[PDB]
């Protein structure tokens, strides 16, 4: 339709490069394990991440605006949405929690997923109940709003009535540098420019807006599903019952071949055929196949004291 | 041999404190013009234009003269060495690094030298200096910065309860691959080098064999400042000439002996060799103006003469009667 | 809503530091076993704890207000609620009973849980029947009231009518120093400051108020459930019938995989598959799975005499 | 690798077919370049004692005089035999 050419003519692009030296020191960095042996601790990993970002920002020569340029470490709860951070159209670096497992032990703090929110319970610190804003999905371009004063809001009121909006663009990268804590990632951002967008027109580049993830599977109520990519170009799937500890990692191919079976006995026979003998694995696979729903109870928990 | 041995978490604060103490009161700086850099003292020029100015401004300041000896005349070097040995009462230690430029790690390079240069220079020149450092990663000031960082680390490990400024105020003379330090951290220096990932060689000061510093031997630093070329390094190799084949042997030998006279005129077991070279290769050599107009020309206290003789004998572990026999053999040839 | 900004503006914070030297000697202390061999005795453990706290308070140089600064040892019964201790807004150190097991033998005194109260019966001393006030749960910040005279109560009456309250904050730590008596912990507290809080507004930091624990499982009536964390980042669950001695410790993962089964025969087969052969373990697991309720009787008990 | 290509090429020394001259500072790195392209290279350090080989010509003392002669190594071992038809 002519709307495409209309929008294309309506470019209104104002790219800005405020001497934002690329943080190549942060980019293309070899993953490292913080802990000497055993496993690390949330404090240790946080300290290592802070040291890394601090030395990077010192090398680049720029400044930062630390929140308890823009830098944030394990502040998913403190930040209601990433849009508030992105609206400034400044470089942003995050040390977030984007797990590749539905549940289990995160670093040294166990975690589980109830509904679409993460029931995170740090070993040392307040328990966190926040969602995840779809950071590591495919795509490098994101759409976000821009800070505007209430006076500018009134000025645009007549202009936004039609459906015009001021949208900023950014470029994305993360690293996942810690092997002992794969559930955590080091997000990296770079703003590009700002334009005006019509609400009722599509975009070529399929730019997406960060959204809350929907872990729950509509086909398997009471269960949470997730899948990720592996070093060896393998597509693994992590599944587990919502708000509960158990989880399992399996290749999506085997899960696919299993899902269409008719008899649980056939499922068990096929599992036996592949050499999988661990009951903790086959039993969970069968449970997911049959979609068994169980009302997991809420019980008090006794954690450790932090050993600084 | 590139290395990527990042230091520990604790050492980072020590390195940052050392960098800040190096910064001192010189917050802002400006680059030098190309003409000024050229008349100061391709590929060398582009880095020199900034590094020479940075050294002259920060490393040659009032509060950074305690450690940055590199950058002064040999008479000044001798005066500084004698003052330092008098202060330490002949209790000093020597550091000898092996391929420091080939062993400094990426973390050290990007957290000492790059940080110092960026803090010293103006913000508007950040991109150029950072690009030059990135090109370097993939000359003289780097070695001095590494030596200062290692000295600061040793001082921090020795006295962790003192203030960083007071700790750094005790930094002794340092010049590239060579430097001086207190003997009380002789054993702890190895652990600091291991933490950073560097290899360190240390030797206790011994008056019997003299003190080694900048390939210079102090015969008796307690009283006299008389100094000579290092005998251990040069005696075993002075008989062989490493000049390029295109130069005649006579011209290279003449230049070598002229330099030796300029630096080691009254040193035993070297003056005789120099005089015999001048006697043999001298007349057979070409014109000295010809070698002064030739590129390869630059490619090379009487009161304590007894003490210098004995110190050289101790350095070379040669008996006095054997020394006299060698001197007689050299002169009569 | 604007209530958030309203409360934020309503800070009324008055932090106080009365030369309260941090008790780092008590903090970060290596666990130790009091008894030379065999097992310790309640008197011995109490004496060791008293010695430790006494030497700490002597080293710090401060004083204390011992109740039969603030110090209390095995005074859970003597104190109706910890709020009475916290209202003074002074450092408080406790040697309480926060078991990691539903039942069994505590130190040398057997114990069991009926309803939400602990039927503690010391070998030497009066039997104690008191609840637990949720000390070791996730979080370091707590909300508690503040001592106020009846005259101040009358003064605030008009002010509290709207819903204003004076609330104190504290920081938390415990140690669990005795391996032979893991059910006991050494709580540590540090007051922070005082503010005014609206009743109908939430808090960012999810500060919690100490509450009585609910061990009973609504899904398994007649049973008590509990789970804790292990040195090796393992989440173990302790379960047992209420008011009864038996208990078992199991990984929450295996319990999860077991709970959703349909046939008790399948449960037994899976248990056999994992190598668990002790009938005392598998039988209890099956009992919990089937939710078998039994009316345990009340019988007289004959204890030992204390051997000082 | 950090210099401009024009400035790099301005330093190209004399080259003539199978024979050429280059700076001695890249004596070892020339073999790796030939391996990358897939060519075989033979390199010899200049030695005044044995002269310099170039275009089957021997420079007796290139530092001072330009006197030059036929290559003795290639021709002496074969000059006694004639390869005419």
């Amino acid at each position: 339709t002519r709307a495409l050419q209309r929008a294309v003519i309506d470019k209104t692009k104002t790219p800005i490069e405020t001497r934002f030296y690329p943080l190549d020191s942060l980019r293309t960095v070899t993953p490292k394990r913080v802990a000497d042996n055993g496993h690390a601790v949330s404090g240790a990993v946080r300290d290592a991440a802070r040291r890394l970002i601090d030395e990077s920002i010192t090398a680049v020569g720029g400044s930062k605006f630390e929140v308890n340029f823009i830098v944030g470490v394990d502040v998913d709860y403190y930040v209601t949405e990433p849009d508030v951070l992105l609206e400034h159209m400044r470089p942003v670096v995050l040390h977030t929690f984007n797990p590749k497992k539905v549940s289990g032990f995160d670093a040294d703090s166990p975690f589980t997923i109830k509904n679409n929110l993460v029931e995170y319970k740090v070993s040392g610190g307040a328990a966190w109940v926040h969602p995840v804003w779809d950071w590591c999905e495919a795509g490098e371009f994101i759409a976000s709003r821009v800070r505007t004063s209430w006076k500018e809001w009134f000025l645009q009121l007549p202009l936004r009535m039609i459906g015009l909006e001021k949208v900023g663009y950014h470029k994305i990268h993360h690293c996942r540098p810690w092997t002992d804590c794969p559930d955590r990632a080091l997000v990296y951002t770079i703003p590009q420019y700002v334009i005006w967008r019509f609400n009722w027109i599509d975009t070529e580049l399929h730019v997406r807006k960060l959204k809350r993830i929907e872990y729950q599977d509509e086909t398997k109520p009471g269960w949470n599903r997730l899948e990720y990519v592996t070093d060896k170009n393998e597509l693994l799937v992590s599944i587990g019952r919502e708000g509960e500890h158990a989880q399992i990692t399996i290749e999506k191919e085997k899960l696919d071949m299993l899902s269409g079976l008719s008899a649980t006995q056939s499922v068990n026979a096929r599992l036996i055929g592949m050499g999988h003998k661990d009951p903790q694995y086959t039993s969970m696979i069968v449970q997911y196949y049959t979609g068994k729903k169980v009302v997991s109870p809420i019980s008090p928990t006794v954690y450790k004291p932090t050993m600084p | 041999v590139a290395n990527d041995k990042k230091p520990s978490d604790r050492i980072a604060k020590i390195a940052e404190t050392f960098v800040k103490l190096m910064n001192g009161p010189f917050k802002d700086l400006d680059p030098l013009s190309i003409e000024e850099t050229i008349e100061r003292l391709l590929f060398i020029l582009k880095v020199s234009r900034y590094t020479l100015a940075y050294s002259d401004i920060v490393l040659h300041a009032e509060h950074n003269e305690h450690w940055y000896y590199p950058g002064r005349n040999p008479t000044e070097i001798a005066d500084g060495v004698c003052e330092f040995v008098s202060d330490c009462d002949a209790e000093v230690i020597e550091t000898d690094f092996s391929n420091l430029d080939g062993r400094v790690s990426s973390w050290m390079q990007r957290n000492i030298a790059q940080k110092a240069m960026v803090q010293a220079f103006r913000p508007e020149y950040r991109d150029e200096i950072i690009s030059f450092m990135d090109t370097i990663i993939n000359t003289t000031p780097h070695n001095t910065q590494y030596n200062g960082c290692v000295e600061f680390t040793a001082l921090t490990f020795e006295h962790p309860d003192a203030e960083p400024e007071d700790l750094f105020r005790l930094i002794g003379p340092k010049c590239g691959d060579d430097g001086l330090s207190r003997a009380i951290i002789q054993k702890s220096i190895n652990r600091a080098a291991k933490c950073f990932g560097l290899e360190l060689k240390v030797e206790r000061y011994n008056p019997e064999i003299g003190l080694c510093f900048l390939s210079r031997v102090f015969v008796d630093p307690l009283a006299t400042t008389t100094t000579i070329q290092d005998p251990l390094r040069t005696l075993r190799k002075l008989h062989l000439t490493t000049r390029d084949p295109t130069i005649p042997l006579a011209d290279a030998a003449c230049d070598r002996v002229e330099g030796y006279l300029c630096t080691d005129a009254l040193t035993p077991l070297i003056s005789d060799y120099c005089k015999m070279v001048l006697r043999l290769y001298g007349p057979t050599a070409s014109t000295e103006q010809v070698r002064n107009q030739r590129r390869s020309r630059n490619k090379e206290h009487p009161q304590d003469a007894h003490l210098m003789k004995q110190v050289l004998i101790k350095r070379t572990a040669i008996d006095e009667d054997q020394v006299d026999a060698l001197i007689g053999r050299f002169a009569a040839m």
